[PDB]
RNA sequence: UAGCGCCGGCCAACUCCGUGCCAGCAGCCGCGGUAAUACGGAGGGCGCGAGCGUUACCCGGAUUCACUGGGCGUAAAGGGCGUGUAGGCGGCCUGGGGCGUCCCAUGUGAAAGACCACGGCUCAACCGUGGGGGAGCGUGGGAUACGCUCAGGCUAGACG
RNA sequence: CCUGGUCCACCCGUGACGCUGAGGCGCGAAAGCGUGGGGAGCAAACCGGAUUAGAUACCCGGGUAGUCCACGCCCUAAACGAUGCGCGCUAGGUCUCUGGGUCUCCUGGGGGCCGAAGCUAACGCGUUAAGCGCGCCGCCUGGGGAGUACGGCCGCAAGGC
C-alpha cells in the first residue's frame, strides 16, 4: 500500500510541516508554507475542540506518516518494544530509526524518505558490503551503509551526495561523501531527534 | 495576670444535662446536679492562652471579640472599645469571614453615609432620603459598631461562648484563624484552638476573664491602662 | 505557571411553570506539573462563566501530591460514595493508564507513570472527589517515620 | 464467647483509636501480647501493659494519634490508618516466605505467626520463613 | 493492479440535491411526516490497504457468580417462628505428638511451545543453538508461633 | 388449679459443658375443608330497595355458609422492624416499664424519642446499628413470560412447597 498519493495534504492536515517530497518542503511551495489549513471543503472552517481519541489518533498518524510506515508494521513495531525493558516511547523511535530506508535518508544518500526506499528497493544500498533490498532491514550499532559500486555513476545519487558536502549528519550516524558511505554508530536517543511527536500521545492510544 | 484566687465565681458550669462529653477532661466534680471546672486545669490552659495572647499582641495582631450572649454584650461592648480590637456585638452575620469582601462593602456604604452626614448635602433630595438613610446608618451603627475597624481579615478571634457562636466558630475553622474562646460544660473544646474553661453565664467569669486579658494586650504593647470601667456593668 | 483543564460540562435543568431552565455546571482542574493540584465545580447560568468558577474553586482547593520518580509512593484505594478509585505506582516508561478523569487530574499533577482502576459507580464527579481524597490520603515514608517518632 | 480473640483486639483498637481514646483495655492472651510487642516496637502505639480488672488481667494498649491540624476538623492524623484481620476462623491464610506481601510497597507492616515466633513481613523475609498471616497494619 | 468500510453521539470524518413516518437506515441510543451532516446519490473527508467489511463463536471490558473482588430496611434478595441432627466455627494456662503450616536438601517436572540471548535464510514470518526457569507431588532432615490432636489445669463464656 | 419463659441480688456450686444450624421434627392470624354441635350480633353468596347512561358496586332493608365450640385437616400473608441468630467493641441526653442499692442519684434488664464518631445512593441508621469486627445459616444475579408449565412430595378438597 504505502499510501502512495498526495504527500503535502498530511503536511496540511497534521497541522505541523511535514518533509515527505524532502525539497519544496523547504522551498515556498509546500502548500503548508502558504495552506495551513486542513484539506478539503471543510478545511478553512472553524475547528471543533478535538476529543482526547481524537488528539491521539492525529498524533499517532502524525509520527506514523513522517516514516511512511503502513499501520501493520508500526503497531508491530510498537508491541515489540512495549514487550522490552526500557522505556517504551524512546526504544519504539529507536527502532524506527534503525529501518534501512530511514538511515538512508538520515546518512542524506536520498532527499526523502520515499526516494530512500525506491533506492533500497531497487538494490542500489548495500549494508557491510552484501547487497540489501528491504526498507524494513533493521540496523545494528556498527553495520557500514554504502552505496553499490555500480550505481556510484547514477546522476540522482552524484547530486545528492554533491550537496552533502559540507552538510552535518546525525550525532549516532558516520558519512564517508568520497567512499559514499556511512556507518550506523548507536542507537539515537530522545534528545537526538527533533520529531514534532509527543510519543507518550502514541503509548497511550495504543493503551486504549 | 494574678487571677490566681481571684477566681470567684467561674468554676460554675452548666447543670447535669445539656453538656459536652468532650468536656469532661475539664470537670472536677458535680455538686448539687451542677457541673463544677477543675480549677487546676483552668490556670493550665490560662498560661498557655495568655501566652498566646501576649505573643498575637506585642506583635502588633488584630484580635476579634464575638458577644451576643446578651450576659457579655456590654462588656465586650468596652473591652474592646479599648486597644483597638474590634467586636461582634448585636449578632453575628453570616459570612462576616468567609464572604468578607461584601460586608467590608456594607462599612463602605457606611462610612459613605457617615459622609454624607457630614456634608451640607443632608438637605438635598428631601425628607424622605433623610429618613430612609437616616435609620440604614442607624442600623448600619448597630450592627458593624465594632466590625468597622478590621481593614483585613483578623489574626484571631476571642469567644465568649462557642456554642452561641458556633458560626464564628466555623468560619474561623474554614480561613484557618485560631480561634479563642471562653468555653463552658456545653461546648465542643476540640473546635477552640486555645481553651479558657470557665463559666459563659454569669457577669463575673466574663468581666475578670476580659478584663484579664485586655489587660495583657496593652501590657504586651506597653502603657498600661488603668482598671477597666466595667465594674460598674455589675448592675 | 498553572494549567487548566475542564473534565467535564453538563446542563443541568429546573422545572419552572412554562418550562424547563438551564444551568450549566463543569468541572476544572488546574496543576502545575510539580506536585500540586486542584479540583473545582463551578456552575452558572452560561458556560463560561461555569468554567471561570470551576477555576477559581478549584485554585481555592489545593492538594500538595508526594511524587516520588514521575509516580505514586504506594498503592491507594478510595470510596466516595458508590464510586472507587484504586491507584497503584508503576515504574518509568509505563505511562499514565487511567479514565479520562483521573488521566487528567494526575497528569496535571505531574504524574507521568501510574496504574488506576474505577470500581462500582462511573460517574465523573464521585471519581474526581475519590481521586483527590487518594492524593489527599498519600503518605511519603519521612510522613510514616514522623508520626511513629514517640 | 469471642469467636476470633484477635480480630477482637484489633477491631478494639480500631474503635478506640477512632475516638481518640486514651488506652483500651483488651483480655490478655501470650498470643496477643507477643502482637502487641511488635506494635509497639514498630511505633503504631506507645506501648502495652499488663492490668487488672476486677477479677481478671487484661492489656492496657496506649495509643498514639499525629499532631493536631489545622482548619476544619482538627482531629489529628491516625497513626494507625488501617489494622485488618486476615487469617480468620473458617478461612486461614498461610504463606510461604517467596508469599510474604509488601505492605503499601514498604510503609506498612504484615504481622505473620511463623515456627520462629511472630514476625513482621521483613523480620520474617530476613529470617527466610513463613506461616499464618495474622493480620496487615499501616 | 486499488480497493473496501465509514463520516448524528459512543467514534476520526460535512456539505449539496433527491425523497417527505414514503422509500429506507440501525451494534446501542435512535433518524425519515418539506428545506435529513443518520435514508438514497453526488462532491469532499476519515480509517485501513491486497485487502476491506459482514456474520458466527470464544475471552475481554464484567468488581455482571465478586477466592483475589459484590450484595439482601425502601433498588433483585433474611427463611413465618422455633427445637435441634450432621457439618462449620471454638475462652485462658502448661506439656506431649508434629496432622495442617513453615524451612532446607534431593528426585520428578519428555520434547515442542512461552521468556531471554546469539545465530541461519539479503530482513521478517520461519528455523537452529544456548540460558533461565516453575507450582504440584515423592523422599530425607529440621522448626512448633498458629490451627489440629492427646493429657492436665483455670473461671471471664455457658449452666446450676 | 396446672404450667412455660424471663429478670434481679448473693458470688455459693459445675469447669468450655459454647455459637450457629443443611435435613428432620414441632408450632403457625385470617380464610378454607371433614365429623358432630351451636347459632345472639355480624355477614361472602343470594333476595330485594335505591342510585346510575348502565350499577353484576359503593348507600339502604333482608340473608346462607361462615364467624363460635370439640376433635382432625389445611401451612398461606404487607407471617413487617419489608432489618436471621449469637458475641465483643464504639459519645451522650431525654421519656418510660421492671428490679437492686449508699434511693438528689447509681447500677442491671426491657420499651421509645433526639443525637458523637462512623455508615448509607439518599431517606435515614446511630449501645434495641443499618457503625466497627468475628462465626454459622438463609437468600439475590435485568423486566415481562411466571410463582405459570412439567416432574416430585404433601393435601379429602381448595391447594401448598
Ligand atoms: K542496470
Ligand atoms: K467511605
Ligand atoms: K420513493
Ligand atoms: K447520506
Ligand atoms: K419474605
Ligand atoms: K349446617
Ligand atoms: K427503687
Ligand atoms: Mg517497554
Ligand atoms: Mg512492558
Ligand atoms: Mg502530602
Ligand atoms: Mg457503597
Ligand atoms: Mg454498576
Ligand atoms: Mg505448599
Ligand atoms: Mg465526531
Ligand atoms: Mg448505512
Ligand atoms: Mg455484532
Ligand atoms: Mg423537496
Ligand atoms: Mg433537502
Ligand atoms: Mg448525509
Ligand atoms: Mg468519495
Ligand atoms: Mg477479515
Ligand atoms: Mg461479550
Ligand atoms: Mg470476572
Ligand atoms: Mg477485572
Ligand atoms: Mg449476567
Ligand atoms: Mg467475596
Ligand atoms: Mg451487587
Ligand atoms: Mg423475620
Ligand atoms: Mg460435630
Ligand atoms: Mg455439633
Ligand atoms: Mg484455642
Ligand atoms: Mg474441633
Ligand atoms: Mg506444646
Ligand atoms: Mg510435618
Ligand atoms: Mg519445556
Ligand atoms: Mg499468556
Ligand atoms: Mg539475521
Ligand atoms: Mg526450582
Ligand atoms: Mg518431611
Ligand atoms: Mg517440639
Ligand atoms: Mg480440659
Ligand atoms: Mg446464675
Ligand atoms: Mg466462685
Ligand atoms: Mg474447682
Ligand atoms: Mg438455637
Ligand atoms: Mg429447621
Ligand atoms: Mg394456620
Ligand atoms: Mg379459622
Ligand atoms: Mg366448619
Ligand atoms: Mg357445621
Ligand atoms: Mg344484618
Ligand atoms: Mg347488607
Ligand atoms: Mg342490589
Ligand atoms: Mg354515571
Ligand atoms: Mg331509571
Ligand atoms: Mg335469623
Ligand atoms: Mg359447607
Ligand atoms: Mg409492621
Ligand atoms: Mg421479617
Ligand atoms: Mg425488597
Ligand atoms: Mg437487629
Ligand atoms: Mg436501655
Ligand atoms: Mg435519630
Ligand atoms: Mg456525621
Ligand atoms: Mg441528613
Ligand atoms: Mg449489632
Ligand atoms: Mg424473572
Ligand atoms: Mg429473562
Ligand atoms: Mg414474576
Ligand atoms: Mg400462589
Ligand atoms: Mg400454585
Ligand atoms: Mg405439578
Ligand atoms: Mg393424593
Ligand atoms: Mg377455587
Ligand atoms: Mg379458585
Ligand atoms: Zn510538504
Amino acid at each position: 500500500g504505502r499510501y502512495i498519493g498526495p504527500v503535502c495534504r498530511l503536511c496540511r492536515r497534521e497541522g505541523v510541516k511535514l518533509y515527505l517530497k524532502g525539497e519544496r518542503c523547504y522551498s515556498p511551495k509546500c502548500a503548508m508554507e502558504r495552506r495551513p489549513y486542513p484539506p478539503g471543503q471543510h478545511g478553512q472552517k472553524r475547528a471543533r475542540r478535538p476529543s482526547d481519541y481524537a488528539v491521539r489518533l492525529r498524533e499517532k498518524q502524525k509520527l506514523r506518516r513522517i516514516y511512511g510506515i503502513s499501520e501493520r508494521q508500526f503497531r508491530n513495531l510498537f508491541e515489540e518494544a512495549s514487550k522490552k525493558k526500557g522505556v517504551t516511547g524512546s526504544v519504539f523511535l529507536g527502532l524506527l530509526e534503525s529501518r534501512l530506508d530511514n538511515v538512508v535518508y538520515r546518512l542524506g544518500f536520498a532527499v526523502s524518505r520515499r526516494q530512500a526506499r525506491q533506492l533500497v528497493r531497487h538494490g542500489h544500498i548495500t549494508v557491510n558490503g552484501r547487497r540489501v533490498d528491504l526498507p524494513s532491514y533493521r540496523v545494528r550499532p556498527g553495520d557500514e551503509i554504502a552505496v553499490a559500486e555500480k550505481s556510484r555513476n547514477l546522476e540522482l545519487i552524484r547530486q545528492n551526495l554533491e550537496a552533502m558536502k559540507g552538510r552535518k549528519v546525525g550525532p549516532w550516524l558516520s558519512l564517508d561523501v568520497e567512499g559514499m558511505k556511512g556507518k550506523f554508530l548507536r542507537l539515537p536517543d530522545r534528545e537526538d531527534l527533533a520529531l514534532p511527536v509527543n510519543e507518550q500521545l502514541v503509548i497511550e492510544f495504543y493503551s486504549r | 495576670t494574678v487571677k490566681e484566687l481571684l477566681e470567684a465565681g467561674v468554676h460554675f458550669g452548666h447543670e447535669r444535662k445539656r453538656w459536652n462529653p468532650k468536656f469532661a477532661r475539664y470537670i472536677y466534680a458535680e455538686r448539687n446536679g451542677i457541673h463544677i471546672i477543675d480549677l487546676q486545669k483552668t490556670m493550665e490552659e490560662l498560661e498557655r492562652t495568655f501566652r498566646f495572647i501576649e505573643d498575637l499582641a506585642m506583635r502588633g495582631g488584630t484580635i476579634l471579640f464575638v458577644g451576643t450572649k446578651k450576659q457579655a454584650q456590654d462588656i465586650v461592648r468596652m473591652e474592646a472599645e479599648r486597644a483597638g480590637m474590634p467586636y461582634v456585638n448585636q449578632r453575628w452575620l453570616g459570612g462576616m469571614l468567609t464572604n468578607f469582601k461584601t460586608i467590608s462593602q456594607r462599612v463602605h456604604r457606611l462610612e459613605e453615609l457617615e459622609a454624607l452626614f457630614a456634608s451640607p448635602e443632608i438637605e438635598e433630595r428631601p425628607k424622605k432620603e433623610q429618613v430612609r438613610l437616616k435609620h440604614e446608618l442607624e442600623r448600619l451603627q448597630k450592627y458593624l459598631s465594632g466590625f468597622r475597624l478590621l481593614k483585613r481579615l483578623p489574626d484571631a478571634i476571642f469567644v465568649v461562648d462557642p456554642t452561641k457562636e458556633a458560626i464564628a466558630v466555623r468560619e474561623a475553622r474554614k480561613l484557618f484563624i485560631p480561634v479563642i474562646a471562653l468555653a463552658d460544660t456545653d461546648s465542643d473544646p476540640d473546635l477552640v484552638d486555645y481553651i479558657i474553661p470557665g463559666n459563659d453565664d454569669a457577669i463575673r467569669s466574663i468581666q475578670l476573664i476580659l478584663s484579664r486579658a485586655v489587660d495583657l494586650i496593652i501590657q504586651a504593647r506597653g502603657g498600661v491602662v488603668e482598671p477597666s470601667p466595667s465594674y460598674a456593668l455589675v448592675q | 505557571d498553572f494549567e487548566e483543564k475542564m473534565i467535564l460540562i453538563r446542563r443541568t435543568a429546573r422545572m419552572q411553570a412554562g418550562g424547563r431552565r438551564f444551568r450549566f455546571g463543569a468541572l476544572v482542574v488546574v496543576g502545575d506539573r510539580q506536585g500540586r493540584v486542584g479540583l473545582g465545580f463551578g456552575k452558572a447560568p452560561e458556560v463560561p462563566l461555569a468554567v471561570q468558577k470551576a477555576g477559581y474553586y478549584a485554585r481555592r482547593n489545593m492538594v500538595e501530591v508526594p511524587l516520588q520518580n514521575g509516580t505514586i509512593p504506594h498503592e491507594i484505594e478510595v470510596e466516595f460514595g458508590a464510586s472507587k478509585i484504586v491507584l497503584k505506582p508503576a515504574a518509568p516508561g509505563t505511562g499514565v493508564i487511567a479514565g479520562a478523569v483521573p488521566r487528567a487530574i494526575l497528569e496535571l499533577a505531574g504524574v507521568t507513570d501510574i496504574l488506576t482502576k474505577e470500581l462500582g459507580s462511573r460517574n465523573p464527579i464521585n471519581i474526581a472527589y475519590a481521586t483527590m481524597e487518594a492524593l489527599r490520603q498519600l503518605r511519603t515514608k519521612a510522613d510514616v517515620e514522623r508520626l511513629r517518632k514517640g | 464467647m469471642l469467636t476470633d480473640p484477635i480480630a477482637d483486639m484489633l477491631t478494639r483498637i480500631r474503635n478506640a483509636t477512632r475516638v481518640y481514646k486514651e488506652s483500651t483495655d483488651v483480655p490478655a492472651s501470650r498470643f496477643k501480647e507477643e502482637i502487641l510487642r511488635i506494635l509497639a516496637r514498630e511505633g503504631f502505639i506507645k506501648g502495652y501493659e499488663r492490668v487488672d480488672v476486677d477479677g481478671k488481667p487484661y492489656l492496657r494498649v496506649y495509643l498514639k494519634y499525629g499532631p493536631r491540624r489545622q482548619g476544619p476538623d482538627p482531629r489529628p492524623e491516625q497513626v494507625i490508618h488501617h489494622i485488618r484481620r486476615i487469617s480468620k476462623p473458617g478461612r486461614r491464610v498461610y504463606v510461604g516466605v517467596k508469599e510474604i506481601p509488601r505492605v503499601r510497597r514498604g510503609l506498612g507492616i504484615a504481622i505473620l505467626s511463623t515456627s520462629k515466633g511472630v514476625l513482621t513481613d521483613r523480620e520474617a523475609r530476613k529470617l527466610g520463613v513463613g506461616g499464618e498471616l495474622i493480620c496487615e497494619v499501616w
